[PDB]
C-alpha cells in the first residue's frame, strides 16, 4: 500500500507505461548474440554479428514493428523479449 | 527515429493554475478588493 | 607506478573480456 | 513393416539376458533397462508412455510378442547423428571445437531429466573426460555413435 | 554469474602457470590469490 500510494504521488508509473509505449528494451549486438547463440543458427553465422542477428530476428520473429533496428543495438517491444528467453529455453532443454 | 512518442505535457494545468483565472491570481485579487471573503472567493473560482 | 599502468587494464582485461579457451584480454 | 528375423532373435537374447524368470516377460524397468541397451534412444517420457501402456493391462510384465512391436515402434523413430552434433554445438559456446567438462556436468545434473552423479562420473571415467579440461564434442559423439 | 565462475577460474590457472614459467610458487602470490578462488568456487557450487 505505501509503494503504491508514494508511486501514485511520484508518477513513476505514468514514465514506465510512456517508455513501454515505445520501444524500452535496448539488446547490443554483442550482446545479443552472447545472450541468443543458441537460437542462433551455425548456417547464419558469420563475421558480421549485425545482418546475421537482424536476419535470425526476422525469421523468428514475424512482425517487423516489433523490433526496432539500429546502428549499435536493436530495441524492442514489451512482448519479444519473452518470447525469445521461451524459445532459448525450450530449445536448450529440448537438447540437453 | 522518435516519430511514434510524443511528449505528454502537463503545461496547460500550470497555465490554468498560475496564470490569471487561476485560484491563486483571484485570491490576490480578494485580498486587494475590501470584500475579499472565502465563499466569494471560491464562488468566484467555480465560475470563472 | 605499477598500479597505475594497471589500474585501467585489469577490468577490461580480467571480466570484461571474454577469454576463448582501449580493449584488453587476459593475453594482453 | 516386417522386420528381420535375426534382428528378432538378438532382441530375443537381450530379453532372455536379463529376464530373471526366463517366461518371456519382464518389469517395466529392466525392459528400459534392456531398451537402452539395445542402443536405442527412447525419452523418459515415451519410456513413461510405454509403461502406462503395459499398466493398462495390469500385468506390469512385458510380453515378447507386446516387446516386439516396441521394438518396431521405436524403428519408427530414427534421430540423426547430425542433430546430436548440432545440440553439443549449441552448448559449444566458445565454437573452437571443444567444450569444458565441468559446465557440461552442471547441465547433465541441473537440467530437465537430472541423473544421478554417479552416472556423470560413469560418463568422465569411460569417455576418458578429463576433469577440468576441454573435452571435444565431435570425438565424444563419434565414439558414441560407433555402438 | 555461475557461467563467469570458469572464466574466472581459467584465468586463475592460466596465471599460476605463467607463474610457473617463472617458477615463482615460492614466492608466495597464490596465497595472495586464495580469496579470488575461494569466491570463485563458492560461486560454483551449488547452495541449495
Amino acid at each position: 500500500k505505501r509503494a503504491v500510494q508514494q508511486l501514485r504521488a511520484c508518477g513513476v508509473l505514468e514514465t514506465i507505461r510512456i517508455s513501454a509505449a515505445g520501444f524500452p528494451s535496448r539488446w547490443t549486438y554483442q550482446e545479443f548474440f552472447s545472450r541468443y547463440r543458441v537460437l542462433m543458427k551455425q548456417k547464419d553465422v558469420l563475421g558480421d554479428r549485425k545482418q546475421t542477428c537482424k536476419n535470425v530476428l526476422e525469421k523468428l520473429i514475424l512482425d517487423k514493428d516489433k523490433y526496432q533496428f539500429g546502428k549499435t543495438k536493436i530495441f524492442f517491444r514489451a512482448g519479444q523479449v519473452a518470447y525469445l528467453e521461451k524459445l532459448r529455453a525450450d530449445k536448450l532443454r529440448a537438447a540437453c | 527515429p522518435w516519430t511514434l512518442i510524443d511528449f505528454y505535457d502537463n503545461q496547460p494545468c500550470i497555465n490554468l493554475i498560475e496564470s490569471k483565472l487561476g485560484i491563486l491570481d483571484l485570491l490576490d485579487e480578494e485580498c486587494k478588493m475590501p470584500k475579499g471573503t472565502d465563499d466569494t472567493w471560491a464562488q468566484k473560482l467555480y465560475n470563472t | 607506478v605499477l598500479e597505475n599502468i594497471l589500474q585501467p587494464m585489469i577490468v577490461s582485461g580480467m571480466l570484461e573480456h571474454e577469454t576463448i579457451q582501449g580493449t584488453y584480454t587476459l593475453d594482453s | 513393416d516386417q522386420l528381420t528375423e535375426e534382428q528378432i532373435a538378438e532382441f530375443k537374447e537381450a530379453f532372455s539376458l536379463f529376464d530373471k524368470d526366463g517366461d518371456g516377460t519382464i518389469t517395466t524397468k529392466q525392459l528400459g533397462t534392456v531398451m537402452r541397451s539395445l542402443g536405442q534412444n527412447p525419452t523418459e517420457a515415451e519410456l513413461q508412455d510405454m509403461i502406462n501402456e503395459v499398466d493398462a493391462d495390469g500385468n506390469g510384465t512385458i510380453d515378447f510378442p507386446q516387446f516386439l512391436t516396441m521394438m518396431a515402434r521405436k524403428m519408427k523413430d530414427t534421430d540423426s547423428e547430425e542433430e546430436i552434433r548440432e545440440a553439443f554445438r549449441v552448448f559449444d559456446k566458445d565454437g573452437n571445437g571443444y567444450i569444458s567438462a565441468a559446465q557440461l556436468r552442471h547441465v547433465m545434473t541441473n537440467l530437465g531429466e537430472k541423473l544421478t552423479d554417479e552416472e556423470v562420473d560413469e560418463m568422465i571415467r569411460e569417455a576418458d573426460i578429463d576433469g577440468d579440461g576441454q573435452v571435444n564434442y565431435e570425438q565424444f559423439v563419434q565414439m558414441m555413435t560407433a555402438k | 554469474s555461475w557461467s563467469k565462475g570458469m572464466q574466472i577460474r581459467y584465468n586463475v590457472s592460466q596465471l599460476e602457470e605463467w607463474l610457473r614459467d617463472k617458477n615463482l610458487m615460492n614466492s608466495g602470490a597464490k596465497e595472495t590469490l586464495e580469496p579470488l578462488i575461494q569466491a570463485a568456487q563458492l560461486l560454483q557450487v551449488k547452495k541449495k
